[PDB]
């Protein structure tokens, strides 16, 4: 994980993951006893951010399709950064969070959105 | 099959299987483990009831409920009480699992029940520390995790 | 008035219209603002459901 | 044990299972015997175990006991606490509070249990 | 039963044709269940959709219950 | 890292959950205030709505424009049980039909989370106020309706609503959007003249209705605020019931580490 070894675009995909999941842990006592609604409009924006980036982390593999039923998927190195650069940047804002669990691609969540 | 819906439907357990009950005290492990046994007097499986550390009155109880649903007659059960040397509960669940191995071994399936492993777990901590052999985590013994 | 009843319908403050007059002038001065947009915006029903969730989350 | 031989059904109060534990703890020690988890003496659960699998119902009489305990720490997971409630059938909580309300039994009806 | 964190390795493969086939609908209702279950008080008033969900929820949990020494083929 | 640490969390969690506890009585007592001075205000309106209704029917020949074919109330303070949210989701669906229809959509906000909601999305305004006493006055609300009434005078807004929380109950907070504009047998003596009256009865029962709304609110504000400071206590008992079984792990494997190096120790000298 060294911009001399992957490249600055792969580097800055997964700094940004990063420093997004590091805020929200951040602020989950707030939210445990005053709820999501007390934050500030930016703080507000990260979590939901944070959250779509946890669930988009999440993928069905070929050796689990027996415990669950669901088939497997295998993501190119190519497809892993753009579906994370496209929800920091905020291209996916408007898809519900359960469209990113267990999709795979991006292209996925956004055809899982259309239900 | 354990007849419960719950547990046949969701959490089902086949022939040779090792599937642990775990949770709090008086939440009816027990009671799913001996209706398990209970459910196999007509299947063609021999159970196995191994009682570790228990009262005598507890033992006694599961005996008579045994019998009043008809499957004693299947069932062979090793007690090793609450007040019974630490040397016997250490060892009773090899005991039942060598009587539970004499039907695997001949062509039969078998079905045991280890009422309290935490119980087995205690009773060879107390052997250990008693040869004075240097304790670990939760002053529990080197080789617990072998046990 | 009525041959039974007199009701009397007082109000609390001068209504001259020059004070609400000025009222609606000082109300429009505080509703000036830097991006007053078309009129059109919307599309805010999946942040409203967002919030709406975690609020159950919360009770 | 001897009433209960009698023919008897037999009352033993105990008016503290800790300090029997306790006693058994300082006994082990001065043996020289290697502590185990939170120091209590190795032989707990058996210490345990030997005095409570003697008050039973026979087929002659029946001991009943009536234990008063003491939580250390105010922690239910200690393994005095813990050890003690593997052999309670009931639980019987005296409160404070209704005490004042004038019931002098003072018996929480919903913290109170019983196995039966 | 916790169906949440209960699970077995191997159960699948052992499962009988019948209750293998119609359990895949039991599972699902309590997992649907779970993240409505507390908020069903005030979600009587919410989507068309999270109620038909919620009252099926409602339903399987009570049919899962079941008594002691009282075994179903 | 330590027994340390969990000791100070519970005792921050304990010290912010008696004052939880206190500000849901508090909120009560002023939910009771609110309550009496929505009650204040009844007799005004039903007694004006039967004069401008008998008013009108004796003299037909004059039809104001209010009898022929938003005002957002929101709150100054936080701790809402999601009642400004539930309203605002409100304004959205009722303003989309509108859309859908082709009609545009001018607004009047009261009170400061209905201008958060605006600036945040960059929502139009043609009047705002806020900062009104938890005790408002119907003279606050003349000017911002002033500014609603010219508006529909001079066509430049075909329907009035006024969108408000209703007290249903203590449990229960209505959201809701009614029309503000458009709305025996003996007859009554007109001094000066009938249509110098009508409309000023008509200025005097919208502004009255919008009182009417912006003090329900308030009765609204102060339950939400009421059950959500329940919630908060419940919530911080949990994490208080969490951290001392943690805590008792961590005294317990302490004792353990202790013996252990004790007894190491003894077994060396
Ligand atoms: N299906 C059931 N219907 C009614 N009661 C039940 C049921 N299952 C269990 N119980 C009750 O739960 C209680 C505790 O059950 P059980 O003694 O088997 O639990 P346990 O975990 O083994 O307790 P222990 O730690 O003492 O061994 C008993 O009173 C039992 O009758
Ligand atoms: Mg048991």
């Amino acid at each position: 994980l060294d911009p001399l070894v992957i490249g600055q675009d792969h580097y800055d995909t997964a700094r940004g993951v990063q420093y997004v999941l590091q805020r929200y842990k951040e602020l989950k006592d707030i939210i445990a006893i005053l709820g999501m609604d007390e934050l500030s409009e930016a703080d507000k924006l990260l979590v939901a951010r944070a959250r779509k980036i946890q669930r988009f982390l999440s993928q069905p593999f070929f050796v689990a399709e027996v415990f669950t039923g669901s088939p497997g998927k295998y993501v190119s190195l190519k497809d892993t950064i753009a579906g994370f650069k496209g929800i920091l940047n905020g291209d996916y804002d408007h898809l519900p969070e359960q469209a990113f669990y267990m999709v795979g691609g991006i292209e996925e969540a956004v055809e899982k959105a259309k239900k | 099959q354990t007849g419960y819906k719950s547990v046949d439907a969701m959490i089902p357990v086949g022939r040779g299987q090792r599937e642990l009950i775990i949770g709090d005290r008086q939440i009816g492990k027990t009671a799913l483990a001996v209706d398990a046994i209970i459910n196999q007097k007509d299947s063609g499986i021999k159970c196995v009831y191994v009682a570790i550390g228990q009262k005598q009155s507890t033992i006694a109880n599961v005996v008579r409920k045994l019998e009043e649903n008809g499957a004693l007659a299947n069932t062979i059960v090793v007690a090793a009480s609450a007040s019974e040397s630490a040397a016997l509960q250490y060892l009773a669940p090899y005991s039942g699992c060598t009587m539970g191995e004499y039907f695997r071994d001949r062509g039969e399936d078998a079905l045991i029940v280890y009422d309290d492993l935490s119980k087995q777990a205690v009773a060879y901590r107390q052997i250990s520390l008693l040869l004075r052999r240097p304790p670990g985590r939760e002053a529990y013994p080197g080789d617990v995790f072998y046990l | 008035v009525q041959p039974n009843m007199v009701k009397v319908l007082a109000d609390t403050v001068v209504r001259a219209g020059d004070l609400d007059e000025a009222a609606a002038q000082e109300a429009l001065k505080a509703a000036e603002k830097a991006l007053q947009g078309k009129g059109a915006e919307f599309d805010y029903s999946a942040a409203a459901a967002r919030l709406a969730e975690a609020a159950a989350q919360l009770r | 044990e001897k009433f209960r031989d009698e023919g008897r059904d037999v009352l033993l109060f105990i008016d503290n299972i800790y300090r029997y534990t306790l006693a058994g703890t300082e006994v082990s020690a001065l043996l020289g015997r290697m502590p185990s988890a939170v120091g209590y003496q190795p032989t707990l659960a058996e210490e345990m175990g030997v005095l409570q699998e003697r008050i039973t119902s026979t087929k002659k009489g029946s001991i009943t006991s009536i234990q008063a305990v003491y939580v250390p720490a105010d922690d239910l997971t200690d393994p005095s606490p813990a050890t003690t409630f593997a052999h309670l059938d009931a639980t019987v909580v005296l409160s404070r509070d209704i005490a004042s309300l004038g019931i002098y039994p003072a018996v929480d009806p919903l913290d109170s249990t019983s196995r039966q | 039963v916790n169906a949440g964190i209960s699970v077995s390795r191997v159960g699948g493969a052992a499962q009988t044709k019948i209750i293998k086939k119609l359990s895949g609908g039991i599972r699902t209702a309590l997992a649907q269940y779970r993240e409505l279950a507390a908020f069903a008080q005030f979600a009587s008033d919410l989507d068309e959709a999270t109620r038909k969900q919620l009252e099926h929820g409602q339903r399987v949990t009570e049919l899962m219950k079941q008594k002691q020494y009282a075994p179903m083929s | 890292a330590g027994a340390k640490e969990i000791r100070s969390k519970i005792a921050s969690i304990k010290s912010t959950q008696k004052i939880t506890n206190a500000m849901e009585k508090v909120a009560v007592s002023k939910m009771r205030k609110a309550q009496m001075r929505m009650a204040a205000g009844r007799p005004y309106a039903e007694r004006i709505r039967q004069v401008i209704g008998h008013l009108a029917n004796a003299n037909p020949e004059y039809r104001h424009p209010f009898m022929v074919e938003y005002i957002v109330v929101s709150s100054d303070r936080g701790l809402c049980g999601g009642l400004n949210i539930n309203l605002f989701k409100s304004l959205v669906k009722d303003m989309s039909g509108y859309r859908e229809q082709g009609a545009e959509i001018d607004l009047c906000v009261i009170g400061s989370k209905g201008a958060s909601f605006f600036r945040s999305f960059g929502g139009n305004v043609v009047a705002a106020i806020s900062h009104l006493g938890e005790e408002p006055s119907i003279n606050d609300l003349i000017g911002s309706v002033k500014v609603m009434l010219d508006a529909y005078l001079e066509g430049r807004i075909d329907r009035l609503f006024v969108v408000s929380n209703k007290f249903v109950n203590t449990m229960t907070q209505k959201p809701t959007v009614e029309q503000l504009i458009p709305l025996h047998h003996w007859d009554y003596l007109y001094e000066p003249d009938a249509k110098s009256l009508l409309d000023g009865l008509l200025v005097r029962y919208v502004e009255s209705q919008v009182y009417q709304a912006v003090v329900e609110n308030n009765a609204c504000e102060q339950a939400a605020r009421m059950i959500a400071m329940k919630n908060a206590t419940d919530n911080a008992g949990e994490l208080i019931s969490d951290l001392q079984l943690i805590y008792n792990k961590a005294r317990q494997a302490a004792i353990t580490q202790e013996i252990s190096e004790i007894v190491g120790g003894a077994a060396a000298v």
